[PDB]
Parts: C-alpha cells; structure tokens; sequence
C-alpha cells in the first residue's frame, strides 16, 4: 500500500507549493493517476488475499472501497472549484488538503490488519469531515449538523473502543487474520450480549441504522458539495465494512441478537424511502434515499449468508457512485438559484437537455434498473433475505413500489413540466459540471459490464 | 603506693583479657529471608520490537 499512500501523501506539499494558478490542475491530474495507481491492487490471480505487511493488507472487500475512494478524490475536487473560486489562495489549499486528508485516512483505513489501528484511522476522518462541514457549509445550520455528525459516532465509538481493549486483552492481538483463523465460539452469555453490542453500535450507527440515522439528513442539507460526495459514497460504508471485519468473532450471538437490526432496518427501510414521497428539499431526499438503502446492507450482513454478503458488496460500490452522482446533479441547479427546494426549479429538461439525461440515468441507477450494479446486490439481498424468512419479501415489495415512486418523482417535478421561467439566470452546463457527471456513471456502467470485481470475499 | 590517675586517662577505652567466650548471636536475631533470585545473562532487543499494538518496531 506504500505505493499508493506516500504519493498520496505528496500531494498535500504539491497543493501547498503549487502557484495559485496550477494547483487545480496539478492536484486533479495527480488525483488521477493514484486513482490508476491503486488499479493494481485487483491484480489477484489466486485465493490467497493481499498482505503487504504486518500493517496494510488488501483482500477483495477493501480492495473495492480503496479504488472507489481513490476515485472519488479527483471528482470532489472538480465538485469543489466554482464554489471556492471566491475564496483567497490560501483557503483554497486548506480545503484541498482537507480532501486529501480524508482520501489519505480512508485508503489507510480499508487496508488496516489491526482493529484499533482501525479504529484509530476510523476516528480520525471526523476532524476533516466536521472541518469541511462547518467552515464551508452554507447556512446557520451547519453548526447543529457538525455537533450531530460527531456525537453520534463518538458515543457509538466509545463503547467499541473498549470491546476492542477487552478483545486484545483475552486473545492477545487485535490482528483479523488471527482472530479469523482462531475464533471460538462465545457463550450466550449477558456480557458476551452486552460484547455484541459494543462491537456492533458504531457501525451501525455509521451506515445509519434506522432509528440512528437523524445525523445523516442533517449532514448532507448543511455540507458542501465535496462533503456530502464523500459522505455518502465512503463514510457511510465504513460501518459496513466494520461490521463484516468484526462480526466473525461474534458467533453464534448474531442468529438472535441481529433480530432488533434486521427489523428496525426492513421497517425502516420503509419509513425513510416513503419519507422521500414528502419531502421539499432535494438534498434531504437524496440523503433519505440513502438511509432506505443502506437499511438493505445493514439487513443482508445480519444474515450472514453468502448472497447476502456478496449483495451488500455490490450495493455498497453501486451506491456509492449513484448518490454521489445525485448530489452532484443536485448541486448544478443549486449553484444557479442557491435554494435546495425541489419545487422551485422545473421543467429544466427544456435548457439543459444533457444534463436531464444524467439526470434519468441517475434516477434509473437509483430505482435498480436492470442489469444495472444497483439492481444486481438488491436482487441478491432479497434472495438470501426470501430464504432468512419467506415474509421478508412483502417488505422488499413495498420499498420497491416506493423507490420507483420517489426516483421518478424527483425527475418529474425538476426536470419535465413547464419551464419556470423566471429563473434567467439559468447558465448553460459547464464543461466540468457534464464531465464530472460521465465520470460517476461511466464506471457505473463498466462495473455492470464486469461485475466480479465487487461481489466481496464470498464468492 | 596508690598513684591518682592523671587528667584523661581515666576515661581511655582499654583492652581486657577473657575467659568469657564472645556471644555468637547476642540479638537472638532469626535467619535472614533469602533474597530474591537474580536474573543473568546479556541483553537482547525486545523480541518483534514495542509490541505496542499495531507497531511494526
Ligand atoms: C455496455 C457496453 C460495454 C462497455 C465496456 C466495454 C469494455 C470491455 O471490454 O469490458 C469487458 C470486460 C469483461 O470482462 P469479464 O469481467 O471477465 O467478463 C466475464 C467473463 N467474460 O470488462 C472489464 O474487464 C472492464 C471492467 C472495468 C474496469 C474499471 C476501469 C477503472 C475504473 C475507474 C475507477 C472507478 C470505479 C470505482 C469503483 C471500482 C471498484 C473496483
């Protein structure tokens, strides 16, 4: 991983002794060769996964997560430039660094061998995030969104930190290779379920579990483009990833303690997905959106079938393009009329007919279009969920009714219908705004195309 | 015949002759726990370095 993390690591001096009119370009072009660079890492010719050393290991679960998060540093920084072109030089190259920082912690934390150092490259993605929120966030509000987003992960985060601890002090190691290999089975024990919990809480509340989740809306309607990118693409992820990491030493508890998480998320799934029928701010759908189908992998990794993990891998990589694609296609018309109402602009199909169409392909991303990524890990959820218990699929009908309501919802009311028309500061698409677009839906598509790269660790 | 002694030499330590045997263990003082074993040999490094978690050194 050295090879992609000391250059990653060189870019923080490359934005900061950078002219004031190069440093855009330099760090987007060297943001896309380590994109390029971590290519190297799905180079896997046998079964045995990738240990570089006692530290960074890659296996075909992060190896997906580090390409997606190397992927994504060049489109936050395209994202980010229109709205810092007011900022001065050196404001600029904080927030840049504050991008970097946060693709530096994540590749490092997908590749971590050791649980706390996990944990600690896990904690330390706050500071950047809450930076990015707060400083750069447009409203009075991003204030209550930061406190939110830190304080419900920190508490989650606590009680993990000390199942950890008591983990290493009776195995010795915090190593996953040894703790896979070496796992015993727990007794069912109040303590061991008590152990569960703290193992499972800050993952959870991460993906966000339904009932934990009001951080999330919070966060995305407050934050700049680039922070709600990678909020919804990566760091939610992180809790999935954590919870398929830990959840190998949990057994056998979880066949009875996941049964409070697969309910609260295939019946929150359901309340957060009808959320979107309602909601007036189109930043808040997409993040809605986001927590009906992070409840599916929350659900499939509680079952701990082989489809269910390979499922939830695919889910996780196709959203993570496709809402990230949805904040950006929501942003281009906010930085036109700065207001996140969805009512408010309509009829846009009429001006920006390229635009409308990453705006369908999206939407159809999103609804799980055949033979799509997205449709692809929800099909094989519901199948391994249909097994866990026959009735899971009166559950799966109805989110599939009112995720094709709400996706075509949103595409109706902005982009069909009169054009509003008062609205004459309507400026052409930009270049880089159409670009940024092609680079979320092209892998999309070439995903669809291979989709063995991101089927996980089971098959 | 008897000489009185001279200033100080009353108060000089002096040596005495003995058929009295000198006391062994005049405290009646019990046997002294052993002290602890003493570890030997050289110093190596630490084995696999810190050990500090997720340390390689
Ligand atoms: C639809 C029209 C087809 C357009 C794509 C055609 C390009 C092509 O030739 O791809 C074919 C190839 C299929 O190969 P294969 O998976 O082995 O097929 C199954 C067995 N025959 O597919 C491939 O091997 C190409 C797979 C795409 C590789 C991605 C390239 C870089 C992606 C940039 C990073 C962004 C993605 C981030 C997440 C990635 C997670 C790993």
């Amino acid at each position: 991983m050295l090879k992609i993390i000391l250059p990653s690591l060189m870019l923080l001096p490359l934005t900061w002794l950078s002219s004031p009119k190069k440093t855009w370009t330099n760090v987007t072009s060297y943001s896309f060769l380590i994109s390029l660079t971590s290519l190297t890492l799905l180079w896997q010719t046998d079964e045995n996964y990738k240990n570089f050393s006692n530290m960074f290991s890659s296996d075909p679960l992060s190896t997906p997560l580090i390409i997606l998060t190397a992927w994504l540093l060049p489109l936050m920084l395209m994202a980010s430039q229109n709205h810092l072109k007011k900022d001065n030089n050196v404001l600029q190259k904080l927030y840049i660094s504050m991008l970097i920082s946060l693709q530096i912690l994540l590749i490092m934390t997908f590749s971590a061998t050791e649980l706390i150092m996990f944990y600690i490259l896990f904690e330390a993605t706050l500071i950047p995030t809450l930076i990015i929120i707060t400083r750069w966030g447009n409203q009075t509000e991003r204030l209550n969104a930061g406190i939110y987003f830190l304080f419900y992960t920190l508490i989650g985060s606590i009680p993990l930190l000390i199942a950890l601890i008591l983990i290493q002090n009776h195995v010795g190691t915090l190593n996953l290779m040894i703790l896979s290999f070496t796992t015993h089975t727990l007794d069912a024990s109040w303590s061991n379920n008590l152990l569960w919990l703290a193992c499972m809480m800050a993952f959870l509340i991460k993906m966000p579990l339904y009932g934990v989740h009001l951080w999330l809306p919070k966060a995305h309607v407050e934050a700049p483009i680039a922070g709600s990118m990678i909020l919804a693409a990566i760091l939610l992820k992180l809790g999935s990833y954590g919870m398929i990491r830990i959840s190998i030493i949990l057994d056998p508890l979880t066949k009875y303690m996941a049964y409070p998480f697969i309910l609260l998320s295939l019946w929150g799934m359901i309340m957060t997905s009808s959320i979107c029928l309602r909601q007036t701010d189109l930043k808040s759908l997409i993040a809605y959106s986001s927590v009906s189908h992070m409840a599916l992998v929350i659900a499939s990794i509680m079952i701990q079938t082989p489809w269910s993990f390979m499922g939830a891998t695919m889910l996780m990589i196709a959203h993570g393009l496709t809402s990230s694609l949805l904040f950006c296609l929501a942003n281009s018309n906010y930085e036109r009329i700065h207001s996140r109402t969805m009512i408010m602009a309509r009829g846009l199909q009429m001006v920006f007919p390229l635009m409308a169409t990453w705006w369908l392909m999206a939407s159809l991303a999103n609804l799980a279009l055949p033979p799509s990524i997205n449709l692809m890990g929800e099909l094989f959820i519901t199948m391994s969920l249909f097994s866990w218990s026959n009735f899971t699929i009166i559950l799966m009908g109805i989110n599939i009714i009112i995720t094709g309501m709400y996706s075509m919802y949103m595409i109706i009311t902005t982009q069909r219908g009169k054009l509003t028309n008062h609205m004459i500061n309507l400026q052409p698409s930009h270049t880089r705004e159409l670009t940024l677009m092609a680079l979320h839906m092209i892998p999309l598509i070439l995903l669809t195309t291979s989709p063995k790269l991101i089927t996980g660790l089971t098959m | 015949g008897w000489v009185r002694p001279d200033l100080g030499q009353l108060s000089k330590v002096t040596k005495v002759k003995t058929d009295r045997p000198l006391p062994e263990n005049p405290y009646h003082s019990r046997a002294r726990p052993e002290p602890n074993p003493v570890i030997e040999g050289d110093l190596k490094p630490a084995k696999h370095g810190t050990r500090f978690f997720f340390w390689t050194v």
